[PDB]
């Protein structure tokens, strides 16, 4: 399957490659075990040449994981501000709650990324939500320590 | 003695079925070697032999 | 001296019988093993941690050796992987001459020291350390064909009833067993657990308690009380030895009356201490023995001994089970040593032919009959004091050496004749004359001969190590030659050679001897009318002389190179490879479909198939694998389409279908390396995982953008694959009075599996695991049906404290000398150097991220010295010649027919379409060492006219050309027949056959046709010069 | 080097009766000489790296590759390679009604590597179609890990 | 605290399966003995250099280390090069009966 | 030879050394024997000479 090729290139970084499967018509919305689509793994790996292109070829912006996790949860969780903006202009639900409630907010708030909690905030991402635990927002930071990202989250 | 029973010697003993088994050729290889020299040191094969 | 000896043939009688029996004493207490030790001392240590990813292994065990590996002598490099598998392995190598037992005890000594510092159930494992440059004498299969029994079964017993019987042999040195015996298993069931209130660590508990052994005392132990009449010791509890007592475990005591036994949560039963891989020979389960030769040990008389041992062990064998042996390198010694001993025997006939033929009575067709067999027999004297063995490697060095050896008989006899023909001078004085003539010049050659072999006894490293088996053998060989040349030789010819007539050259002579008399006789006239013409017009030759040495550069640059020929092992392996994630179901899948292929379009060729599902020389894991194919006899896959090669390429054509997988068949190494470099990525600072690989993956792809220069490079390793991340949330598990301890143990244990302790089955102590039932232990959706205890004694699911997520690590995690790194495989482009695509490949490497490093290992290494040497031999070579000649010119005409004798052999080589590999260049040294031989004698009787009767310059050359025509014809004739069965040989290590005989065939024509003409003119043109 | 050998054949029948903190702690057995062969001096030029800093880069990036060296028996930092540092409270703990064993508690149970086996692991039921490794808790990397300690 | 049998099949067997391979090995001689002790002795062949036949004991002896029992690892097992006899036996008393 | 092992490995890590970071060598035992054999050499050659 050209598919996997694709995945493959999506996950590596290969833009030459993943476009040229683009030509071949590659499946964009292809999954391994985990449920993961070449969006998926160019969020997370974070290259934006890739996650446009992708985009531009009727990927799925909210493509769920086998837990329920999605792009933005990938991008936001991992520190790449550049890819959460373009995801969010196509679409991406800023308020997807993972199979344990997890946001795209909390998991940047989870690890800081100031920058990134910006942006989700000003495209209208809850506050008040709640994880499994029923942590918020403002919850996760004051236990983590962020002064700064308290402030910001009040 | 019955059937899967055997036997083995150790120590003094070990070295002495050794230093037994060891002797008729140790004999031989000498009788071997004194022959030769002599016969090399006299350039002969009927005197080295009587 | 020779006239020593020939007044006294009976002290020469006594040295020749001396060396026979020094020789034969030897033949008979010397080691024997298709290869000697070549690769560099190195040790293993590995380490085992039941249920631990790739990660947690290295940072917990394989860092904390490598700190410790510390004080250690003569390390060259440490190397390290840590698997998914819950394995380590550090190798560490050493310098060449180190002595392997002394570095093992101090590797092994500061593991020790650092023990303490690991896991505790990596202590409770255990780790080894062994040395594991050795290499495996055969492996022993032992399959199931009643289908009674599975693997583990036949394992248990291999190990309890045949791996000690076998270890105690004659000659094996090490035995590994390719299983794991029995070990009592408890499969847990969470739905079970929960509903008697119980978790894996109550389990546990239990076992631990009901399972051991507890010490007690004594009755009326000392200090007594006087009167005691007796002293008898008090048994306490002891290991559990049945499935049926741990079942019976107590765990807990309801309040109702009724108990709940270990039976009632668990199945118990006995299986395997681990299910990683599964093995089958021919699809039926089986087990195996990898047996070692011991040193010093004969590996013919140790193949026999396990042999006997296992048939004195059938009688006991259950039903079905039989033993096969899928590996064996004992044929190849056999036929290896068989055909140096045909090769030796024809050699002599040969040899008793053209001397019969030349010469035509028995008398002295007699004499090398004696003095070849006897410098056989004394160089295994010499190769035994030395501490050598008899190895495919000396074997091939003495069918080199015969050509010497021969030589120096028939040059000694022939002369003797020659001059009794040209003189009527009875033997003994004609033997003193003609030995008064050859005297200095053999002296001369031993030495000439000793500047060109010893010199190759110096490369270093594995390389060393080759060529110093047939340096040091032909050498030995060579010197021990002339010695006999010296003593035993010319008594032999004052004694049994009867005289001859002057004049009397049997040209009228009854039949074909007369004819071929006058015929050779009449050829001796046109050839020195030849040589004749030839002088007249020495600058015509001195062109075409130019125009060999120019094709012979040209013809050695384009000649490609391997280090030793590849060959025909009867076997060959293919790898197989599945996707990330892939189980171990649908890895069997295509192993059967490739013992399925094996097993039908490849009835006639192929035996068995072994399939190792999970294992893999870079790489382990469920998505992994190894087919051994094993082949039928070579007297059974007749043609080159029967070969390994042909069979491996059509075999990888034909698993290219596979959508599934990546699976290709290859030949394995002549040696167990290869070709290529071995390129080591590392991060020098703290870059991580990530960053490393990136900056590997940006290396590949540049090196992708020379494929003029750099082929086939790619990662020695494994890619990163998703994980599945478990967070426990701190916060919740104090909330719900559920220690973290309890959490990480029933998950560690249920999921990851736990050994327990230990029990004793039929007298043997084995381990206890427990572990989830599988199907509660299978998906991510399971781990909610896991309930742990809390303090006020409910039951807390797992989805009640935690989170999860998909994730991304590495499966195979390696470093290099205490650093992060990845390996990286490479080979030159066609017509390129290795020296090359290595400075490129540094090149590439310098333009890499900051804080990312590279170093060369094993062969890049030890990776340069022959100019350098063949500049110290040339230069001695020169040194001799100019001593025996007393000249500082004349030894340049016999230094000149070193490249006559290697077009030839370039010309034989190119054209078969052969490798410049060990074998070529000792054929080489061989055939330039006897055209040498042939130049001096040709120079020295030339020279010695000039000096004694006066002799003109020409005059002087023609009569010393005429002289010298038989004998190098006659040993040249007798060398290119028994060199003959060689180059045609097909099959069963001809590989090395065919390299060592048209190398030489092809250089021996080329060194003798040219030779009788070209000489003569380097000596005149010489000698008008200076 | 059999005098070495030797000497630690006897030590390791000591090791098991010496105190647990001292096993820890690494006992070493050296075979070098009592006097200095030299000394390798690692200076900063700039003002980035204080004399702990460089102390510690010494020590993780330059004494293992040395010490590792043939011919070396033993080398000396003259300094101190870095460790998570937990220096305690007492006027705080006594607060919390807390106390140094509590703490230590604290950092075994969550300053842990354990080992969590796999989905779809040996030996699977028949029908698998996935195989990943499980991963748990990890080591702590930063203070700020360590400080987040409950 | 381990009788004969047990002593045999948790130690004695386990070392003994190892000890197969070395140098030099004439024989190999064992006892288990009821106190828990166990003794392997191995003798090589005559001129043998006995400091090279300590170490590749201890490294086939190191194999066996971690599949021994923990109260034994706990104990130190020991190689050392041995005899049998006696070269003397050093007496010592007391004379004013002031010591037991 | 262990001095100029431990050079050669010195020599390895440089190129990654953070910036500022470099090494001193304020104590060896070495430069003394190689420079006083080759005194000795020098007083060879003028003995000869002389």
């Amino acid at each position: 399957d050209l598919g996997k090729k694709l995945l493959e290139a999506a996950r590596a970084g290969q833009d030459d490659e993943v476009r040229i499967l683009m030509a071949n018509g590659a499946d964009v919305n292809a999954r391994d075990f985990t449920g993961w689509t070449p969006l998926h793994l160019a969020a997370h790996f974070g290259h934006l040449e890739i996650v446009e292109v992708l985009l531009k070829n009727g990927a799925d912006v909210n493509a769920k994981d086998s837990l329920g996790v999605t792009p933005l949860h990938l991008a936001a969780r991992r520190g790449h501000l550049e890819i959460v903006e373009v995801l969010l202009k196509n679409g991406a639900d800023v308020n997807a709650s993972d199979s344990h409630g997890f946001t795209p907010l909390h998991l940047a708030a989870k690890r800081g990324h100031l920058e990134i909690v910006e942006v989700l905030l000003k495209n209208g991402a809850d506050v008040n939500a709640q994880d499994k635990f029923g942590k918020t927002a403002f919850d996760i930071s004051i236990d983590n320590g962020n002064e700064d990202l308290a402030e910001i989250l009040q | 003695l019955p059937t899967g029973v055997g036997y083995d010697w150790t120590g003094m003993s070990y070295q002495e079925r050794l230093s037994g088994n060891q002797a008729p050729s140790l004999y031989a290889i000498s009788l071997i070697v004194v022959f030769l020299c002599l016969a090399a040191l006299y350039e002969s094969w009927s005197i080295p032999f009587s | 001296m020779p006239n020593f000896f020939i007044d006294r043939p009976i002290f020469a009688w006594v040295i020749a019988i001396i060396i026979m029996l020094a020789g034969g004493l030897a033949i008979l207490k010397l080691p024997v093993a298709q290869y000697p030790t070549i690769a560099p001392p190195a040790v293993t240590i590995s380490a085992s941690y039941p249920g631990a990813d790739a990660k947690t292994v290295q940072d917990t065990v394989t860092q904390v050796i490598e700190q410790n590996m510390n004080g250690i002598d003569n390390l060259m490099y440490m190397s390290s992987n840590s698997d998914s598998t819950g394995t380590v392995q550090i190798t560490l190598t050493f310098e060449s001459g180190t002595d392997a037992d002394i570095a093992q005890v101090q590797v092994q000594n500061k593991l020790q020291l650092a023990m303490p510092l690991l896991p505790q159930e990596v202590q409770q494992q255990g780790v080894s350390v062994e040395k594991s440059s050795s290499s495996f004498l055969m492996v022993v299969g032992v399959i199931n064909t009643d289908g009674t029994m599975t693997q583990e079964d036949i394992s248990d017993y291999v190990a309890a009833n045949m791996k000690d019987a076998i270890s105690r042999t004659s000659g094996v040195g090490d035995v590994q067993l390719f299983g794991s015996q029995y070990a009592m298993r408890i499969w847990m069931n969470p739905n079970e657990l929960n509903k008697f209130q119980l978790t894996p660590v109550d389990v546990i508990t239990a076992i631990k308690a009901q399972n051991a052994q507890v010490a007690a005392g004594q009755l009326g132990g000392t200090p007594p009380v006087k009167g005691q009449q007796l002293n008898a010791s008090i048994i306490a509890q002891t290991r559990l030895t049945s499935t049926e007592e741990f079942g019976k475990i107590l765990l807990k005591v309801n309040q109702d009356g009724s108990r709940v036994l270990l039976r009632d949560v668990a199945k118990i039963e006995l299986g395997g201490e681990n299910y990683d891989i599964i093995a089958e020979f021919n699809g039926q389960p089986a087990s195996g023995l990898g047996i070692k030769l011991a040193t010093g040990a004969n590996a013919l008389d140790t193949a026999a001994a396990i042999r006997a041992e296992l048939a004195k062990m059938e009688p006991f064998f259950p039903s079905g089970l039989k033993i096969v042996y899928p590996y064996d390198t004992t044929p190849f010694v056999k036929i290896s040593i068989h055909e140096v001993v045909k090769t030796l025997v024809e050699a002599i006939i040969l040899v008793f032919l053209v001397m019969y033929l030349f010469l035509q009575n028995f008398r002295a067709t007699l004499i090398p009959t004696i003095a070849v067999p006897v410098v056989l027999l004394g160089t295994f004297a010499v190769l035994a004091a030395f501490g050598f063995s008899i190895n495919t490697l000396t074997m091939f060095g003495m069918v080199l050496a015969i050509g010497l050896l021969v030589d120096d008989a028939i040059v000694v006899v022939e002369n003797v004749e020659r001059v009794m023909a040209e003189e009527g001078l009875p033997p003994k004085e004609a033997t003193r004359k003609s030995m008064g003539q050859i005297q200095g010049a053999l002296v001369g050659i031993a030495m000439v001969l000793s500047a060109v072999f010893v010199p190759m006894a110096f490369f270093g490293g594995s390389t060393g190590a080759i060529y110093r088996q047939f340096s040091i053998t032909i050498v030995s060989a060579m010197a021990l030659s002339v010695l006999v040349a010296l003593i035993l030789t010319p008594a032999l010819c004052a004694t049994m050679l009867k005289p001859i007539a002057k004049g009397d050259h049997g040209e009228g002579k009854k039949g074909f001897f007369g004819w071929f008399n006058r015929m050779f006789e009449k050829s001796t006239h046109h050839y020195t009318d030849s040589v004749g013409g030839i002088l007249r017009s020495t600058g015509r030759y001195l062109v075409l002389y130019l125009i060999i040495v120019v094709g012979m550069a040209y013809l050695f640059v384009r000649l490609p190179s391997s280090f030793l020929p590849d060959e025909d092992q009867g076997v060959f392996m293919t790898m197989v490879q599945l996707p990330a994630g892939a189980t171990q179901e649908r890895t069997q899948k295509v192993l059967n479909e490739v013992t399925h292929y094996y097993l039908t379009k490849e009835k006639n060729n192929v035996e068995s198939v072994f399939a190792v599902n999970g294992f893999g020389f870079a790489g382990r894991g469920q998505n992994t694998g190894i087919a051994f194919v094993s082949l039928k006899d070579w007297a059974d896959r007749p043609g080159e389409e029967n070969k390994v090669e042909a069979i491996t390429m059509r075999a990888t054509r034909a698993f290219s279908q596979i959508k599934d997988a990546m699976v290709f068949a290859f030949n394995l190494p002549a040696i167990v390396t290869a070709t290529g470099f071995d390129f080591e990525l590392i991060d020098q600072a703290g870059l991580g995982h990530e960053k490393l690989t990136q900056a590997r993956n940006q290396l590949l792809a540049e090196a992708a953008k020379h494929p003029d220069m750099l082929t086939s490079v790619r990662p020695n390793g494994l890619e990163d694959t998703p994980q599945f991340k478990i967070d426990i949330d701190q916060e919740k598990a104090q909330a719900l009075g559920v220690s973290i301890n309890d959490i990480n143990t029933t998950l560690g244990a249920a999921w990851g599996g736990s050994y327990v302790n230990d029990f004793i089955d039929r007298g043997r102590v084995k381990k206890v695991y427990v572990m989830s039932e599988a199907k509660y232990r299978m998906l991510p959706d399971d781990i909610g049906d896991w309930y742990v205890r809390a303090a006020d004694g409910q039951m807390v699911p797992f989805s009640a404290f935690s989170s999860s997520r998909w994730e991304y690590g590495s499966p195979r995690l390696e470093r290099y000398n205490g650093l992060p790194s990845m390996e990286i495989l490479g080979q030159a482009a066609p017509g390129k150097s290795t020296g090359e695509a290595m400075e490129l490949m540094e090149q590439l490497a310098s333009k890499l991220p900051t804080g990312v490093g590279y170093d060369w290992t094993g062969m890049s290494y030890q990776e340069n010295q022959a100019p350098s040497l063949y500049a110290i031999s040339l230069i001695v070579v020169f040194l001799c010649l100019a001593a025996l000649y007393e000249s500082w010119s004349i030894p340049f005409s016999v230094m000149l027919v070193v490249p006559l004798g290697v077009i030839g052999a370039l010309l034989a080589a190119t054209f078969r379409g052969l490798t410049n590999d060990v074998y070529f260049q000792v054929g080489l040294l061989t055939t330039i060492g006897l055209s040498a031989k042939n130049a001096i004698l040709i120079v020295e009787f030339a020279k010695d006219l000039m000096d004694k009767e006066g002799k003109g310059l020409i005059e002087a050359t023609l009569d010393a050309v005429r002289m010298r025509l038989r004998p190098i014809l006659m040993t040249s004739l007798a060398f290119i027949l028994g060199v003959m069965p060689l180059v045609i040989s097909t099959g069963a290590g001809s590989g090395a056959q065919n390299a060592v005989g048209t190398g030489v065939m092809g250089g021996m024509v080329t060194a003798t046709v040219l030779a009788i003409f070209f000489v003569p003119v380097f000596f005149v043109v010489v000698r008008r010069r200076f």
